[PDB]
């Protein structure tokens, strides 16, 4: 059994210093190099550095020198247990990523094949503060535009942090629903261009309510719609 | 389980058998009287191991160590007491003290063939401190008689 | 630093077909390529830890291979959860580097997008801002784009685009595109359009309005 | 006694008695602190400012309220501290001691010297120590010449991080040992053919002052410095250091494939006690940054290096989180003159196609200081009973 | 090993090893507390009021002054206590802890559990334990079938008053035994033929809070009770309990 | 259980849940063990004699 | 050790001859090479297979010998 446990998700403001911890268990913790790998969303992975859990020394990707520190905590008693802490100093909004703790393959302490991984800690960096969405109807796109499918939606807009939750008719409508994955805009706030598609027999006569909620603010809103011009 | 000759391969298992048949198993009690200390020296352990601080619970091990010194010392006293009777090499001795049948009237058959050792104990425990006195003196003069013989030759 | 190229950008396969994903290094690296499967919301999973050395606990349909400059992850009988991202990773020189990754996509027949547009909501206009929204729905393959036009002259940098996960029912995808303006910038113009580009279409389907109508 | 004609397998990595020695030193250390004064009244809010009469921003001058012997009376009093001893708890800045959120501290009693005496470890009756005699023995394998001895050499319990000093020297050549070498998580121990000699000093003329905390309890404030203040530092002869590394490199080439570019670098990253060479000199604890020593590269072909130091009054040995101790400021000026015996190296993976041989001063637990000296010893149990056939019979 | 043909007098009342168990458990208990924090600074004047979010009057909510780690600094702080932990020292009512006139107290360390592990008692060399094997043995008389053994059962050191639980139970019948029965000042020990199974609960969603008393010393305050406050209680089946008394009466 | 004397008449058996020192919780589990010291020496008569 | 060396009927002595015959399945080696070639440390590594057999045979060989002597004294 080998097991790595990280800290939960975090929000940080620009210029702050962010700490991610990683508890390590089930094997002789001094005898494998731990590595840190960063998953920037949509992009490929990026490698931060590795730490010699015995000697305590660190080795870093040149790009991160001075701006990054890695540390190790251990006891000579209970060698099956230990910890690594990553401190990324002076964060930017473009440091927004998942930070993964990882460990090398057995007998392979000179390279980067990682066998065991922590659950990954999201670190999102913005100047924003807790705010529920505005709800704007994408009121059904009319027969003078849409043809045989009534496309409609709700532009659930300008909120932070995630998550919002969205449904149509409080979940009684699911056919053709697409809660498009949210974009963290240039404003530092999320937006979610949600839609539902239904037959143009039923443009607004059959019920369409977007049901909206935002657990960080605990804000809750709803909105009915009918066809545009 | 229950009967003569069967359980003799275990410690004390003979104890209800009659004295004649029990006389074969004497090595088993003799060995287990001291070497049972394996159940002490295999497992007595101190600080860091199983314990950290609580220091009177390391020094609680004086109970276990005190039992060990009593065990080796009570055993060693038998080897002294068996030795001065001129008998230390052996599990059995014939000796030149005659049986004074005042100590028990019971004949040679019924003591070996009927009684258990726990029953015989309860008779001779009246007289045993006479008998140990006689055994000591019987050897003490025998050592001298032998030294005179090795000299007069 | 060592640059890794993968190809293709995405590989499209039916359940039970066989896969071949290429990786290549900007200079010699001696058999020292790992391959990671990435499934969304989960840690990457190690398939191969040097060329052909399969990880313990990995099913034998995966097999790596390669030289000192180019490499190939191979899969026999692609399964319903093999549709994911795959990254090759290099570590012969520090720092460790990774390719751009390859998506594995469940093959299905060509399907053109259905297409729709919305002007900004009346409440949004009254709030002083204007999002013009365009929906492209349940197309296949994944390759789709919006071109945004204002006064129906083509424009750039004024929009964001979001795309669904692959539809498990029918392999399709949908794209939601959003041009956005201040209400003044929206009302400084009079015409709007979203033009749709897709792998299969006869011509770029364009949905349009004059400002205040759909 | 030299055991005629013998040959048997030693192993210093799996050797139990290093663990006994490690565990014993901790226990003897604790009892040497046990009777001394617990400093809890000093965990109090300090007003502070920098020292005046001086580069060094390192000395804080601090004033606070302290108890007298009389429970109802307390006194305004002041002392100096190093910047590493204090945290800004907060106009002027305002402070606490570093330990004061996590433990009390014991002040070490002035009468007890720290200085490491020779210690001998002895075999209990019915056991024998063996010693390997072969001068070319690495840490493992069949030693081809052995002696028994009833008790060891006079091993001295020095404590040090990045390099080891006043310890025993191999006679033949520079020796290097590891549990595998190739696996980077293992240390490489290095032991020298000849010592290389270090001078260290703390040139500030210290005046100690006594504060009476309570009825029979005293605390030893840093009272004043007389004359100018100047940095604690250490020196080594550059020529003899350069010679010594020339010899260690010529050994490492045997394992690392001859024509490979071996090079040294400083102890990259983490906190002060992994980044620095740290040792006690006569009652002061030094922390010195060895990058002046470990900065060189080696293709297959009269003056002193100086390295500066920082000092702490509180220390926390063997990373035991609850066990602060406070070392009193020792009077006057001090210096140490010591033999560097050997050093601890850690390897890094292939830096490029060319080299796999960047080395850095290592560390870990203090335990492998004992493994440096206990490298040639082993402990065995006599089994005196034996049975063998010949042609004699007993008769009845 | 069964000691064939053996038969000898056991007496469980005059037995020495019960007194060694009693003395061991007390010593092992004390040393489990000895490394832990002495709670002395909590023996201080309390302002109090009844709890709000509830029948019960059993919980009091109390506020007091406590030292920080810094000797010269102290804080207002508050916690919940039971009406049995506090005494009115006395406008609002004013209190102290119950013990605070007669002794200090040690806080039990949270890492140490009170759960009872099995313990075996073993004979030192040149002694033997004997075990009476007879399933109708009443604790006093000549046992007609015995074994030796080197070491006992895994005895578990539970502690309880009026009735005793998770211990071992005889297979033949309900056993009842006493040093004399007829003399009222002697207990009767009753051992059942079968268990009867008890469920017990504390239905409050309890919240711990940590207070630093000093430099590295902390006290675990009762912080808050979320949801409804509700009584701790135990259940047992009326049917099998009534049946079990029906057997002890016989 | 603990007992009481004749409660008015007929019954001598109002039983009540008892207690005391915790010691008899151990007497519940230790109800069947005993400890003994071995006496390994014995002396007994038979018809055999040693010679000098 | 002194107990174990005692019950084989051997307590007073550094050397004993005893009435157990050497089963050469315990080692096939001839009487010269065992005394003249090997060290005691080499011999241990063979007989450590069979030592618990040989101790059992020594014990029983003595345990009956005590009784045969008691009868030889009893036939007076
Ligand atoms: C002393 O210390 C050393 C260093 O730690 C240690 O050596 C290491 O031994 C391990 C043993 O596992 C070597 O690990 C790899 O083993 C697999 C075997 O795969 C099969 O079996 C496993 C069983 O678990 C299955 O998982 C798997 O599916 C297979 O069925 C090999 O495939 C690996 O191959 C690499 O090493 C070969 C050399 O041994 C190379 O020829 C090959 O290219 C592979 O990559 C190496 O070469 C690259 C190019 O030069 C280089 O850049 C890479 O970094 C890599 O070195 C592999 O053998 C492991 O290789 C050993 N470590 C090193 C650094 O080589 C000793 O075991 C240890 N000894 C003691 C007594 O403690
Ligand atoms: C329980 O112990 C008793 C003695 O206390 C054993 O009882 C009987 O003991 C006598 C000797 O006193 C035995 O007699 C001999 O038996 C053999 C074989 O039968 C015979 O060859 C001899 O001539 C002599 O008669 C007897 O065997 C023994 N048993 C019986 C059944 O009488 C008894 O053996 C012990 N219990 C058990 C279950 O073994
Ligand atoms: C550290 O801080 C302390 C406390 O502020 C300083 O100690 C105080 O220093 C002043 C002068 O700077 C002393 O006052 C002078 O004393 C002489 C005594 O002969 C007298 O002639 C002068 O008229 C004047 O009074 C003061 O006595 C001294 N002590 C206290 C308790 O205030 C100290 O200077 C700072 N620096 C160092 C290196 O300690
Ligand atoms: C040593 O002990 C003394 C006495 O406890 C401390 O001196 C006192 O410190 C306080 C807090 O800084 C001073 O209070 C201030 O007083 C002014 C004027 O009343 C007020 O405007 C401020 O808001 C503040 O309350 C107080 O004046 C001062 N002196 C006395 C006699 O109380 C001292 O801080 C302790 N430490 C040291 C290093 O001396
Ligand atoms: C300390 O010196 C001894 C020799 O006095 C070194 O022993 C060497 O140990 C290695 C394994 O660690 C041996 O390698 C193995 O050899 C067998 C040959 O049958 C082969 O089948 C295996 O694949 C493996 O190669 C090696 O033969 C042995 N001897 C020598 C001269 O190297 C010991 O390793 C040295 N310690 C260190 C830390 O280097
Ligand atoms: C460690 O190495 C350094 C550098 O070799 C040694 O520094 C030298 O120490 C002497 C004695 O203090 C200095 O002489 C004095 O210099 C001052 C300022 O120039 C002058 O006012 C005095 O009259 C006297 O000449 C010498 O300048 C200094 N050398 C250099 C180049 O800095 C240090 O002594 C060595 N010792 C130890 C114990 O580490
Ligand atoms: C190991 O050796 C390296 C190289 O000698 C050390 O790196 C140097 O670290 C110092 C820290 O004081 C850096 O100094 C600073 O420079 C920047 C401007 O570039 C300034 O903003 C800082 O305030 C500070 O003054 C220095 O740049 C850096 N590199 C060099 C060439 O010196 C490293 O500190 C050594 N580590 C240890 C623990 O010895
Ligand atoms: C490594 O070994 C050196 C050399 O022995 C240690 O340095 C010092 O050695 C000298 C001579 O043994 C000590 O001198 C003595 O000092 C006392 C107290 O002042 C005095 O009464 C004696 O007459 C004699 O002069 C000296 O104290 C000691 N230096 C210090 C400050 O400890 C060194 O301690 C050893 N350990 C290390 C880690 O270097
Ligand atoms: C011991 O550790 C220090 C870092 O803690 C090592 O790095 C040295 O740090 C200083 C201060 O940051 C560097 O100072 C230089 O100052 C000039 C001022 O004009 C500036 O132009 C430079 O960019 C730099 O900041 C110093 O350069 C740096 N050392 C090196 C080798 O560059 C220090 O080296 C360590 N001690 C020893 C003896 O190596
Ligand atoms: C650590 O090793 C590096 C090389 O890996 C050393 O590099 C350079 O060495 C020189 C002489 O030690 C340093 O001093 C300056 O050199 C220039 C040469 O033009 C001279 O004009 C200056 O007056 C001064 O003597 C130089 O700063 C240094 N440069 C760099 C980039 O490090 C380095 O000195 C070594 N450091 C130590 C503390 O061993
Ligand atoms: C036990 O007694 C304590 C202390 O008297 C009570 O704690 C205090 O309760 C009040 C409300 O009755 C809290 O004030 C409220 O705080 C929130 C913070 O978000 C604020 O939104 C409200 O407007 C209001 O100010 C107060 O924070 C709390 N703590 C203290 C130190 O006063 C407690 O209610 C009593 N009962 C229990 C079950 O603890
Ligand atoms: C926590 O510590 C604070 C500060 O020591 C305590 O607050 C103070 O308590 C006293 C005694 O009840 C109050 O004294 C009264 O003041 C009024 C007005 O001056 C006067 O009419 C009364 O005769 C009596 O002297 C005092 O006002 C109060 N506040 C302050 C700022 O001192 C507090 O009692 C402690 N305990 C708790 C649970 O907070
Ligand atoms: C536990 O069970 C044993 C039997 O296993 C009971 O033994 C009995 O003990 C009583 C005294 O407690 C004996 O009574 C005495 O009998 C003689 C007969 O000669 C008489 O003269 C005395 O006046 C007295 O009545 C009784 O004989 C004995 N045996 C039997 C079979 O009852 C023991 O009493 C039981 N203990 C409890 C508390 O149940
Ligand atoms: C011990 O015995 C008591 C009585 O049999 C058990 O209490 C009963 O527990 C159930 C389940 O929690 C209660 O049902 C729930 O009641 C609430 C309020 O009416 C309702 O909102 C829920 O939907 C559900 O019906 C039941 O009311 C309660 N009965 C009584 C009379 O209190 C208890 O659970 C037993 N077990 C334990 C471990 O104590
Ligand atoms: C030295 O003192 C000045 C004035 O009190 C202060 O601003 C400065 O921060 C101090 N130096 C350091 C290294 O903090
Ligand atoms: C002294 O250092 C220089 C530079 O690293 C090197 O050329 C020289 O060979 C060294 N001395 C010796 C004896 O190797
Ligand atoms: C409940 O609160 C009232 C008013 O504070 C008080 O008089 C009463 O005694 C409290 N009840 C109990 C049982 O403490
Ligand atoms: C159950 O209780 C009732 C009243 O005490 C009693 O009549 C009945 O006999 C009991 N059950 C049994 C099986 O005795």
């Amino acid at each position: 059994q080998v097991q790595l446990i990280q800290s939960g998700p975090q929000f940080k403001t620009p210029g702050a210093s962010v700490t991610v911890s990683c508890k390590a268990s089930g094997y002789i913790f001094t005898d494998y190099l731990i590595h840190w790998v960063r998953l920037v969303p949509g992009k490929g992975l990026e490698w931060l550095g590795r730490i010699n859990t015995n000697a305590g020394l660190m080795y870093l990707s040149h790009k991160f020198e001075g701006r990054l520190i890695l540390r190790r905590v251990v006891d000579w008693r209970t060698p099956s247990l230990g910890t690594v802490n990553m401190e990324l100093r002076n964060v930017r909004s473009d440091d927004s990523a998942i930070y993964f703790c990882g460990r090398v393959v057995d007998g392979f302490n000179a390279a980067g094949p990682l066998e065991f991984w922590g659950q990954g800690s999201p670190v999102i960096v913005s100047s924003a503060s807790t705010k529920g969405p505005s709800v704007f109807p994408l009121a059904p796109s009319s027969k003078s535009t849409s043809g045989g499918t009534a496309a409609l939606g709700c532009l659930v807009k300008d909120y932070f942090p995630e998550p919002v939750t969205v449904s149509w008719n409080s979940g009684a409508l699911t056919s053709g629903v697409h809660t498009f994955p949210a974009v963290l805009q240039s404003s530092g706030l999320y937006s979610l261009s949600s839609v539902v598609t239904v037959p143009s027999s039923s443009l607004g006569t059959q019920t369409y309510i977007c049901n909206v909620n935002h657990k960080p603010s605990n804000t809750k809103v709803d909105k009915k719609v009918e066809p545009k011009s | 389980a229950v009967g003569i000759g069967a359980v003799f391969l275990g410690f004390l298992g003979a104890a209800g058998s009659t004295m004649g048949a029990a006389s074969m198993t004497l090595t088993v009690q003799a060995r287990n009287l001291l070497s049972g200390i394996v159940q002490q020296q295999s497992n007595l352990l101190r600080a860091i191991e199983a314990q950290q601080h609580l220091l009177k619970l390391t020094v609680w091990g004086i109970k276990q160590l005190q039992a060990r010194v009593l065990a080796v010392e009570r055993y060693l006293r038998d080897q002294q007491l068996l030795g001065i009777w001129g008998c230390s090499g052996k599990l059995i001795c014939c000796t030149n003290v005659p049986w004074n049948s005042s100590w028990s009237n019971r004949n040679l058959s019924e003591i070996w063939d009927n009684m258990t050792w726990l029953q015989w104990d309860k008779e001779i425990s009246n007289y045993t401190q006479i008998i140990y006195g006689l055994l000591e003196e019987s050897q003490n003069q025998q050592e001298k008689n032998e030294q005179d013989l090795l000299a007069l030759d | 630093q060592v640059v890794m190229t993968q190809s293709p950008a995405t590989l499209s396969l039916s359940p039970g077909e066989t896969a071949a994903v290429s990786c290549r290094a900007s200079q010699y690296v001696d058999r020292s390529i790992s391959w990671y499967q990435l499934k969304t919301g989960r840690a990457p999973r190690l398939l191969v830890y040097a060329a052909s050395s399969r990880s313990i606990g990995v099913p034998d349909r995966f097999s790596g291979s390669g030289s000192g400059r180019d490499f190939t992850l191979t899969i026999r009988g692609v399964q319903s959860d093999d549709f994911a991202l795959y990254y090759c990773q290099q570590d012969y020189y520090w720092p460790v580097t990774f390719g751009q990754g390859t998506r594995l996509d469940m093959k299905r027949t060509v399907a053109a997008p259905s297409v729709f547009i919305f002007p900004p909501s009346d409440e949004q206009l009254k709030s002083g801002t204007a999002s013009v929204v365009c929906l492209l729905n349940n197309f296949y393959p994944r390759e789709a784009k919006v071109q945004w036009k204002v006064d129906n002259a083509l424009q750039s940098g004024n929009s964001q685009e979001s795309v669904t996960e692959q539809d498990s029912k029918d392999s399709t995808y949908s794209l939601s595109s959003t041009l956005t303006l201040s209400k003044a910038d929206y009302e400084k113009h009079k015409v709007y359009a979203c033009e749709v580009t897709h792998q299969g279409l006869s011509s770029p389907v364009t949905k349009s309005f004059n400002r205040g109508e759909c | 006694i030299h055991l005629e004609n013998v040959t048997e397998e030693f192993n210093m990595w799996k050797n139990n008695m290093v663990e006994q020695m490690h565990t014993d030193i901790i226990s003897l250390w604790d009892q040497s602190l046990k009777p001394c004064v617990k400093l809890t009244p000093l965990c109090v809010t300090l007003q502070c400012t920098n020292v005046t009469n001086n580069m060094r921003g390192e000395l804080k001058n601090c004033s606070f309220n302290m108890t007298t012997e009389l429970r109802d009376k307390k006194q305004k009093v002041y002392s100096l501290f190093y910047r590493l001893d204090v945290v800004q708890i907060n106009s002027n800045k305002e402070y606490r001691l570093i330990n004061c959120n996590t433990s009390a501290c014991t002040q070490a009693c002035p009468k007890v010297s720290f200085e490491p005496i020779p210690i001998h470890y002895c075999a209990p009756a019915g056991f024998a120590i063996l010693k390997c005699k072969d001068k070319k023995f690495n840490g493992t394998g069949p030693c081809p010449s052995v002696s028994t001895v009833q008790c060891t050499h006079g091993i001295k319990p020095v404590v040090s991080t990045q390099l080891l000093l006043n310890g025993s020297l191999a006679e033949e050549e520079v020796m290097i040992r590891s549990e595998n070498i190739t696996n980077n998580a293992k240390n490489i121990l290095v032991q020298f053919n000849t010592p290389v000699q270090i001078n260290c000093t703390r040139p500030n003329n210290n005046t100690r002052k006594s504060i009476r905390i309570g009825p029979g309890q005293a605390f030893y404030a840093t009272g004043d410095i007389i004359g100018d203040i100047r940095q604690a530092h250490c020196n080594v002869s550059k020529a003899t250091w350069n010679e010594t590394l020339g010899k260690v490199v010529k050994q490492l080439r045997k394992h690392f494939g001859n024509n490979t570019i071996i090079r040294f670098a400083n102890s990259s990253g983490g906190d002060l006690e992994v980044t620095t060479h740290s040792f006690n000199c006569g009652g002061e604890f030094f922390y010195c940054n060895t990058s002046g020593l470990f900065n060189s590269t080696w293709i297959s072909n009269n003056d002193s290096i100086t390295l500066p130091c920082r000092i702490k009054q509180i220390i926390n040995m063997w990373q035991r989180i609850g066990q602060c101790m406070y070392a009193p400021p020792i009077q006057g000026v001090i210096r140490c003159v010591s033999n560097i015996t050997g050093l601890i190296l850690t390897r890094d993976g292939g830096s490029t196609n060319s080299t796999t041989e960047t080395f850095r001063p290592g560390g870990g637990d203090m335990r492998d200081n004992w493994r440096s000296e206990l490298y040639k010893y082993k402990v065995v149990k006599i089994e005196p009973l034996g049975v063998a056939p010949t042609r004699c019979k007993r008769r009845v």
